[PDB]
């Protein structure tokens, strides 16, 4: 019951999904080969909320898998796990997008859209009790960013009253790898601000960061990326899965962390996390994993909280605890830091426990929270659209294929004006 | 659903 | 031919619920699997020959605790069909469970409520458990009460409200469903107790010196007091009390029931025999203000009515040489209109013990419920958390869009308004 | 300071981009378009016909 | 008892009818050397359905298999299991028609004709109750198209109150292989709406799309197109042959199917079918079959199904399983799907269940729908053959054999009435 599908697009999200569904499928117990053979009897009782039933025994994911070129799926199908997708759910186009937002939102993404819309309905409607969907994409790219968000409106529109979460990798200024991200950036999050109801921004560059302050390890890969991103993918939904003290879905994270329907782009972090040669000297309690959920190294973005005032927070506790210590310790962790949390709401920090940890851990914590830091962001990104569009450089590509500049500057103003808005709260004062 | 303008007012 | 009905709604309440089914079964002696190996009749009914079933309902919207249960030792004992479950959470929206999706489970509990009804022939009242700071507890709670006051009328209802503590919360809207809820059963519930956890927390530290407490301890206690409030009603006793011997006794008018509730002797079985445990000291340890089950200060208002129960082989000469002793003392002064303000039950049955639990075996025990003019203060201190977010109307789109006016917040306010000025009025001497 | 300036100025900058291009694009595509459908009507109908 | 005939014409039809008997022969266990080896006892119970008993105890179809040419039939017979066939069944010309619809039935169809009604006239007189008649012949070829259809009438008057099936294959512009297709369609369809009872159009475009897509096998030839059609053919009169649940006979078919008499013109499809490298993914479930009925690409014609509205439709379950499934999904197809389906008459969909799956198949479902969307293939045939015969081009040909255009103009005029008046009642409304 209270199942979601799993939909993932361009080359970034298929990657994050392949490590996705691994890490999942090695929670649950289920071999490369679809069959179950794990340890507990918890490993299957809710085992419907990803997994679906086919004849043989075998668990197949209902996961929908889409990109404007065939490379990457041909390529993910090879891997380890990577027979558990359904062939059908595979589709494609023979011609890609180049990076272009216009070819992958108005010419070619247009046409296509209607074989993965007919597998996406196709999936929902059978479902028992549908909760929502989940997508992962970046915006980095074109056929992504643009692919994705109109597939979001369109979901959107079928299912008004469902819940949607994203999963988006914006472009840092720091480790840029082209060059018309700021074009493809800015018109994405002018669509995706519309419809989505959860956004979790995810940047490359603090994942290199935390990988070589924290872990400590010489060579970083695409591979640890994807693995720090599914672990903390897999923390947000665990007590759905399993049972817990305060179980809490998604959309009892919705009406707690998003004051008001504009403002719902949070920023993660994942806790513990240590180096080999350091994971045998610390010792796992409550007061270790709090005080590490809260450090700003350990956010997912870039974006520094101190800089800013939190309006809400979340937390997802995962193993057996005692709750009078998880609360005494977010009781103290907001009244040793009160400057930087919004006073006009009171007991703004959201809690939850749930009882199965993860394989290999005793304690893990998954954190949620939605701060006023996140406009530098949106800031750096807006600087560099209009320094690169006061030129009209690059803007040929897009025009060529039936855009104008007026939907470029009706983008910016919508952006900035998201961007005051998201600050307006950070001085208001009761 | 309704939706809720800049001056707090909701409207179907 | 005295019978009593408990409903449990919401997680909190479930899992008070359960704390409550094992001490009943253990102290009647009946198994886990529901068989012997005629006090019974007040909380379970004879199927003719062998088990005994609860007069007991189980209601939640999501699934995962009522699973739990049906898959526990306790699975034989309860009705398969009164453990009635939904299939979406209202995830803390008060709106959710109030108007979309209680509406439609409220007739299957109703309709449950009539046949356990039937069976009954000398009803006394019923009991309902709720932690308020909920979506579904609260909502579902609401409607009801508010379906059983016109169904039935004039029958007793009890209210064990779980209220939100002073600063420790897990939610961030629960004031919100807190004060909505508050207007719901101020006009539908003849009594409220007052249960947070942050008193029960302090108590299990200071007493039990448990430094890590879970729910279930605090879920043992609260099991404790309701077994001694319906003790009179199953076993013999030299001063018997009724339930609806209370709104005579305690309440002195229609608006005023929210009553705090206190329980000693709390000890282990470490330090327990080396002090005598009489029955002055379990009596002055009843009224110490630390020991209070709510958080909130008996020192700052008058008393209006106790009324507190004894069980074991206390003697009424002994209660009377304390009672006398309390009303010596200069640090507790009760209003002036009330010349005694103390109802003394006397029952001859010890408490029981359960094992692996906190609470050792004692001859004596004393539990109290005190009306008392300092409650003003729980009510101020939500009324002034309320007032921050619903100046700049915040998390209210996630209520307006749930079928709620916009008026609604409005009249609970002015509600509550009228509750603290009825609280203050009745406190002046004449 | 500047930033807040720049981007009310950019603001501005976008309506008068706007501003001028609407103008043009409204008078041209009414004309144009009114145009085409008349006559892809037009011959339709009298061949069917 | 109710047995039916088989009567086959053309190249196409004997081609189709060279792999019908070999799956009807390989279900009832019968070696190609006439004698039974089958396991099961109602392998033997209604053999009478379709084979005949001679000395010796080997048995023998009671087919009959006419051509103008002696090639087609020179073949089969050295194929598998061509020995069954009686060879005086066998009736051939030595001219042959050289697909001119004119001479394959006014000049050479004529004189030969005589012969195989002999033939059918003697097998029709002795067998113990009639049931009807089946007719395979493709509309493509002229002494097909031309002998089956006068054979039809011919039929027809002397049995007027027995039924009559046609599986018919007609031209599509797509793959075609004869230029003079349009003229042959368009006569032969003139012919077949006054005497046939029940038509089922088949199109080799659709069968390659189809083995393309679901099947996904690399290179397919004429033997799995035939295998398909062997496998809808056998599927309609299975419970005629075996029990089941709710039997239903082609005559129960055909008062349910069809609502006018000259409205009797169906589609058809086959489920499951499914890759060798996915037969072990999926798991055969009710639901499973009933999606992959109503999919618009199953059908057996290019005629897209979502063009239109179903006015009845048909279900032919195979296997055993529950009926309460059956019916539920069954108005669940339906309920979702209001908008394809005619309002005026309620509850259009017939489903029946047989309790004798396929071999090597645990269930299979066989779908026969009237549906209005088969306007567009007498569409393009019509244009074509007006964009032809407005040129009077290879009408020489024709009209050398005593045949005029006043024939061509009455049918051009009498197809397209049938087009309008089948279209009639899809804007028809209550
Ligand atoms: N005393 C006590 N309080 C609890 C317990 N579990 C939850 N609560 C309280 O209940 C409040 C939230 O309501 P819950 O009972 O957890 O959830 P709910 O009532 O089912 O409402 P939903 O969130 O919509 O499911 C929290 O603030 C807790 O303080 C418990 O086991 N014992
Ligand atoms: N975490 C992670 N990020 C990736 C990976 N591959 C690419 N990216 C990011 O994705 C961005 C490029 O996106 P792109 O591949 O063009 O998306 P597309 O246009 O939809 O195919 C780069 O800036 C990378 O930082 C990967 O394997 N893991
Ligand atoms: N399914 C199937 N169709 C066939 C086969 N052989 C021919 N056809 C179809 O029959 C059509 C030609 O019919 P034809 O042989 O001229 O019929 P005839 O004039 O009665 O002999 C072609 O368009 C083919 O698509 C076969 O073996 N299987
Ligand atoms: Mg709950």
């Amino acid at each position: 019951m209270r199942e979601i599908v799993h939909i993932q697009g361009g080359q970034c999200g298929n990657q994050i999904g392949a490590k996705f569904w691994e890490v999942i499928s090695d929670e649950h117990g289920i071999d490369p080969t679809g069959t179950y053979h794990g340890d507990s009897d918890l490993q299957l009782e809710r085992i419907n909320v990803y997994y679906n039933e086919a004849t043989g025994g075998r668990y197949v994911p209902r996961a929908i898998l889409m990109d404007l070129e065939p490379g990457t799926m041909d390529s993910v199908r090879a891997g380890p796990f990577g027979q558990l997708f359904r062939p059908d759910n595979f589709v494609f186009g023979q011609t890609g997008a180049g990076n272009n937002w216009a070819k992958g939102h108005y010419t070619e993404g247009a046409e296509l859209i209607d074989s993965v819309l007919d597998v996406v309905r196709k999936e929902a409607e059978g479902c028992d009790c549908l909760q929502g969907f989940q997508i992962t994409h970046s915006l980095g790219g074109g056929t992504g960013s643009g692919m994705g968000t109109l597939l979001i409106s369109k979901v959107r529109e079928e299912y008004p009253d469902r819940i949607m979460e994203t999963f988006s990798v914006v472009p840092s200024p720091k480790v840029s790898d082209t060059v018309v991200e700021p074009y493809n950036a800015t018109l994405s999050v002018h669509q995706l601000v519309e419809n989505a109801d959860e956004c979790m921004v995810i940047d490359n560059e603090a994942l290199y960061d935390i990988c070589f302050r924290t872990l400590k390890l010489t060579t970083p890969t695409y591979g640890d990326l994807n693995h720090l991103v599914s672990a903390a993918m897999s923390g947000v939904t665990c007590c759905l899965r399993f049972p817990g003290q305060l179980n809490s879905d998604l959309r009892k994270l919705a009406v707690n962390l998003i004051p008001f329907p504009r403002l719902h782009f949070f920023m993660i972090g994942f806790a513990p996390l240590t180096s080999r040669g350091s994971q045998q000297y610390r010792a796992l309690t409550v007061p270790e994993l709090t005080q590490q959920m809260f450090d700003a190294k350990n956010m997912m973005c870039a974006a520094d909280p101190r800089h800013g005032r939190y309006l809400t927070a979340s937390a997802l506790f995962r193993g057996r605890m005692s709750t009078k210590e998880v609360d005494e310790q977010m009781l103290n962790v907001q009244n040793k830091n009160s400057s930087y949390f919004v006073e006009w709401i009171p007991n703004n920090i959201k809690s939850s426990i749930c009882d199965i940890p993860p394989k290999g851990l005793k304690m893990a914590v998954t954190f949620v929270g939605n701060s006023t830091a996140i406009q530098e962001m949106f800031k750096r990104v807006a600087e560099q659209f209009t320094a690169m569009f006061r030129r009209k450089a690059f803007l040929h590509w897009y025009t060529g294929e039936g855009m104008d500049e007026m939907e470029f500057t009706e983008a910016e103003s919508n952006m900035n004006d998201l961007v005051s808005e998201y600050q307006q709260y950070q001085d208001a004062t009761a | 659903p309704k939706l809720k303008t800049n001056n707090n007012v909701e409207v179907p | 031919m005295r019978e009593v009905i408990s409903i449990h709604v919401g997680q909190g309440g479930i899992q008070v619920g359960n704390a409550c089914w094992e001490l009943f079964c253990l102290e009647h002696g009946i198994q886990p699997d529901g068989q012997m190996p005629d006090a019974f009749n007040t909380f379970f009914s004879e199927t003719g020959a062998g088990k005994h079933v609860p007069r007991a309902v189980f209601l939640d919207l999501e699934p995962t605790v009522i699973d739990e249960v049906r898959t526990g030792t306790y699975r034989q004992l309860f009705h398969p069909e009164q453990l009635i479950s939904g299939k979406e959470d209202a995830a803390n929206n008060f709106a959710r469970g109030h108007y979309t999706i209680g509406k439609e489970i409220v007739d299957l509990c109703l309709d449950r409520i009539r046949k356990l009804a039937d069976n009954c022939t000398g009803l006394q009242g019923f009991l309902v458990f709720n932690s308020v700071g909920g979506g579904t507890g609260s909502g579902l709670g609401s409607l009801l009460l508010e379906r059983l006051s016109v169904d039935y009328g004039k029958k007793s209802k009890l209210g064990f409200t779980i209220y939100p503590s002073p600063q420790v919360s897990t939610a961030v809207v629960e004031p919100y469903n807190s004060i909505l809820s508050t207007h719901s059963l101020l006009e539908h519930t003849d009594v409220a107790v007052m249960l947070d956890n942050e008193a029960i927390y302090d108590i299990c530290r200071r007493n039990l010196d448990i430094e890590r407490p879970t729910y279930t301890n605090l879920n043992r206690l609260i099991a404790q007091v309701i077994s001694s409030l319906t003790a009179s009603l199953r076993f013999d006793g030299a001063l018997n009390v009724d339930i609806t011997e209370f709104q005579t006794n305690l309440v002195p008018y229609p608006r005023i029931h929210f009553m705090l509730s206190s329980y000693a002797p709390i000890i282990s079985a470490e330090k327990a025999y080396h002090e005598q445990l009489s029955v002055a000291e379990i009596t002055n340890s009843a009224f110490e203000p630390a020991n209070m089950m709510a958080k909130c200060d008996p020192r700052h208002g008058k008393y209006m009515a106790c009324s507190m129960m004894y069980r074991g082989d206390v003697v009424p000469k002994d209660v009377n040489a304390s009672i006398a002793t309390i009303k010596t003392k200069r640090t507790i002064q009760f209003v002036d209109w009330c010349p005694t303000g103390f109802k003394v039950g006397i029952n001859y049955q010890p408490p029981t013990v359960v094992p692996g639990g906190d609470l050792a075996k004692v001859m004596r025990a004393v539990c109290m419920i005190s009306n008392s003019t300092a409650i003003a203060e729980v009510f101020s201190r939500l009324d002034h958390k309320f007032d921050l977010m619903y100046a700049k109307r915040a998390f209210v789109h996630w209520y307006v869009g749930e079928g709620m006016e916009e008026g609604e917040f409005s009249e609970a306010r002015e509600d509550l308004a009228a509750l603290e000025k009825d609280y203050e009025e009745v406190g002046i001497e004449t | 300071k500047d930033h807040d300036f720049v981007m009310s100025r950019a603001k501005e900058i976008i309506e008068q981009n706007s501003d001028k291009d609407k103008q043009k694009k409204e008078k041209e595509l009414q004309l144009k378009k009114q145009k085409e459908e008349e006559q892809k009507k037009k011959a339709d109908d009298m061949s069917s016909f």
